[PDB]
């Protein structure tokens, strides 16, 4: 289907169609160098710097190398820049530049290719789209509300405008507002829109509204692989972990860490007293809008496998005594950090995002009424000086209904059946 | 923003090449 082929490139077919052929054929060395004769010889081909530049891109892939897939890079933009591109090849040469450069992370970068997409195609949904997740991927929700608001006033029908408008409204807090189009977009069918978070983001919007229908919706994500359970709906999973929502400590083999913590709790308890009367701020409050009610503030030492250095200035004997565990201390999926709730605190229901980690609480401060923690379908309390362990990657909750303060102290670890070479090399959360 | 206690953000995990 897709014509190519300017006027002067359709004379030179037959060149182009040989070098094309060592290319599929896997000959990366040879049709690059084909490619590269035909741009010299041919050096406004608009068809021979597309060749040139999809082997570029083919190479940094069998080379797995940075450097080259950036020539690929400016190659896809020396396409557009020359005279009398055919608009199939122009659009798929500027796609293609955006999507790798977003791999790389140059999303400032990804962003400029997205809007000239626009610009050069402006009867195009799928690029005001495609440009609405360059806009989510920088952070900047506000511009994306925009763009998937424009693509509704013209087609308000769009599938994916219509989930990716919703997910930008629960995570703006419009809970009842969201749904709907989190409903209907989903249901749509449309490419895109069979995605693990729309499903999550919607039955966790009916929770919090009260709609049981929520847990519907959990189990048809379930039906299409994209939560390993109803209860357990991470989405950055190492599938086939031991799954269960509470472990004991033996189950997990982190004995000595939870020795340590049980022996050591009163000087982690008193750094962190120290921490709430003579430096408050370093407590933060919660930002995932995962409260319903009250107030719930954290005072984090290590995340994402990074000491706070500052942070570990205000507990300094805790950041020492924790340095003998790395399976908590690089655990780049996790966090190590004091948490402190107040009366008068809910907590909704919520997933954690990884069922790579296990997260430990010690008890420091535990009122003797008014506080517990449900996982799944069990709930606990903490005990002082005592380590609870769950999977927060199962749906948890929590209350806080006593008469002072409860502070406890988190402490995540890699799960234990995960191998060294994973623990090294997968993506920080 | 990240991901620390739930999955609010688009996308959890922040791409930095090969
Ligand atoms: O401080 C708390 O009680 C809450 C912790 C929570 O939701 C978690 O530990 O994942
Ligand atoms: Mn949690």
């Amino acid at each position: 289907k897709p014509k190519l082929l300017n006027k002067f490139d359709k004379t030179i077919k037959a060149e182009l169609d040989a070098a094309e052929k060592l290319r599929k054929r896997g000959k990366i060395e040879e049709a690059v160098n084909a490619f590269k004769e035909l741009v010299r010889k041919y050096p406004q081909s608009p068809r021979a710097r597309y060749g040139k530049a999809q082997c570029e891109d083919d190479l940094a892939e069998k080379r797995r190398s940075n450097e080259v897939l950036r020539g690929a890079i400016e190659t896809y933009q020396e396409v557009a820049s020359l005279p009398d591109v055919p608009a199939d090849l122009l659009k798929l040469s500027l796609k293609r530049r955006s999507d790798r450069q977003q791999f790389l992370g140059h999303m400032r970068g990804s962003l400029l290719t997205l809007q000239r997409l626009v610009q050069l195609f402006p009867n195009d949904t799928s690029l005001k789209n495609d440009l609405g997740v360059g806009y989510l991927l920088i952070g900047d929700n506000d511009n994306a509300k925009k763009v998937y608001e424009e693509v509704l006033s013209v087609t308000p029908n769009d599938g994916f405008a219509k989930v990716h408008y919703g997910f930008i409204l629960k995570a703006q807090n419009k809970i009842a507002e969201s749904i709907p189009y989190l409903k209907e977009g989903i249901e749509s069918g449309d490419p895109g829109t069979d995605d693990g978070r729309f499903y999550f983001h919607l039955g966790d919007a009916m929770q919090r509204v009260g709609n049981k229908e929520a847990y519907k919706w959990y189990e048809l994500g379930h039906k299409r692989g994209h939560f390993a359970s109803v209860w357990q709906r991470s989405l950055y999973n190492v599938n086939g972990l031991k799954a269960q929502p509470w472990w004991t400590p033996k189950e997990t083999g982190y004995t000595e860490l939870v020795k340590s913590l049980e022996r050591n709790w009163k000087l982690i308890r008193d750094e962190g007293l120290a921490v709430m009367d003579k430096a408050k701020g370093l407590f933060l409050p919660e930002d995932e809008n995962l409260r319903e009610k009250g107030d719930w503030s954290q005072f984090t030492l290590w995340q994402q496998g990074r000491r706070n250095e500052n942070a570990c200035k205000g507990a300094p004997k805790t950041c020492t005594l924790l340095e003998k565990f790395p399976e908590t201390t690089g655990c780049r999926r996790g966090q190590i950090k004091y948490s402190i709730m107040h009366p008068g605190t809910h907590v909704w229901p919520h997933t954690g995002p990884t069922n790579c980690r296990l997260r430990m609480h010690l008890g420091l401060v535990i009122p003797k009424e008014g506080c517990k923690i449900r996982c799944a379908n069990e709930t606990k309390t903490w005990e002082e000086g005592k380590v609870l362990i769950f999977d927060d990657s199962f749906e948890h909750e929590v209350w806080q209904d006593a008469s002072s303060f409860r502070l406890i102290f988190i402490v995540d670890v890699w799960h234990p059946e995960l191998t060294p070479q994973q623990r090294r090399s997968l993506p920080a959360i | 923003g990240k991901c620390k206690d739930g999955l609010g953000e688009y996308t959890c995990t922040s791409l930095e090449g090969f």
